[PDB]
């Protein structure tokens, strides 16, 4: 799926919630926003045939 | 300094023994335990103190500050 | 690439030299990318973004 | 080797790797009509030996 800028917006506020605040304090956070992205193989060549 | 507001923040493991301090703190009275510090609980991220003028005429900052005063002296006295 | 980067950098050096505290940090929300070089011809940004 | 993601170690890859190493020990390495731009080959370090 693709994200519209406000649901990339409300996915890091989300990121700036007080549980992913002291889980980053704790610990540092890799927060994949990608939207099932990473499964696609060849994504520039699939996205010039596009 | 004297500073007319002072925030204690509870951010990392350090900040979190300290909040437990606070937690911790008990006004027990006859037996209710009653906390002196309500307003602190595990989801707090900071607590401020708040005085009209200055936090060193606070009783909690105040008391302190003067008994370290005196114990200063006294043994600056002693070592001479 | 300096904006991406090493400004970035020097701005949470800044951030961390003015803090004399260790129990306030700041959370920095780092804009990582899925797509490091994957795509055409973009510069420095995905040496930056890696 | 990479995958449809990351890099993973590969088999016939490093088979392929360390049997030229493997010919190199043995009957040696030729560089012949190998014209080559090395940088950072000062007295002790790893590009003075290569």
């Amino acid at each position: 799926r693709t994200f519209s800028q406000k649901e990339m917006a409300f996915n890091i506020l989300g990121l700036l919630t007080p549980e992913i605040v002291q889980l980053c304090q704790e610990e540092p956070v890799m927060a994949d926003l990608n939207g099932g992205l990473q499964f696609i193989d060849n994504l520039k060549d699939f996205t010039s045939k596009l | 300094n004297n500073p007319n507001e002072l925030t204690i923040h509870f951010g990392g493991a350090k900040g979190r023994a300290i909040r437990d301090n606070y937690i911790g703190m008990m006004f027990e009275t006859i037996l209710k335990s009653e906390k002196i510090f309500k307003d602190i609980d595990e989801t707090t991220t900071s607590y401020t103190f708040v005085s009209p003028t200055g936090l060193l005429s606070a009783t909690q900052f105040t008391q302190p500050a003067l008994t370290l005063m005196e114990k200063a002296a006294y043994e600056d006295i002693k070592s001479k | 690439h300096r904006i991406m980067l090493t400004n970035l950098l020097r701005l949470l050096g800044a951030v961390k030299s003015k803090k004399p505290t260790d129990t306030r940090p700041a959370q920095c929300i780092l804009p990582l990318s899925p797509n490091h070089g994957t795509f055409g011809f973009d510069g420095l940004y995905s040496e930056s973004k890696i | 080797k990479k995958t449809k993601d990351g890099w993973e170690y590969n088999k016939k890859l490093s088979s392929l790797y360390l049997d030229g190493l493997e010919s190199a020990a043995i009957n040696g390495l030729t560089f012949k009509d190998k014209y080559v731009l090395v940088t950072g080959a000062g007295a002790g370090s790893i590009g003075a030996e290569i």
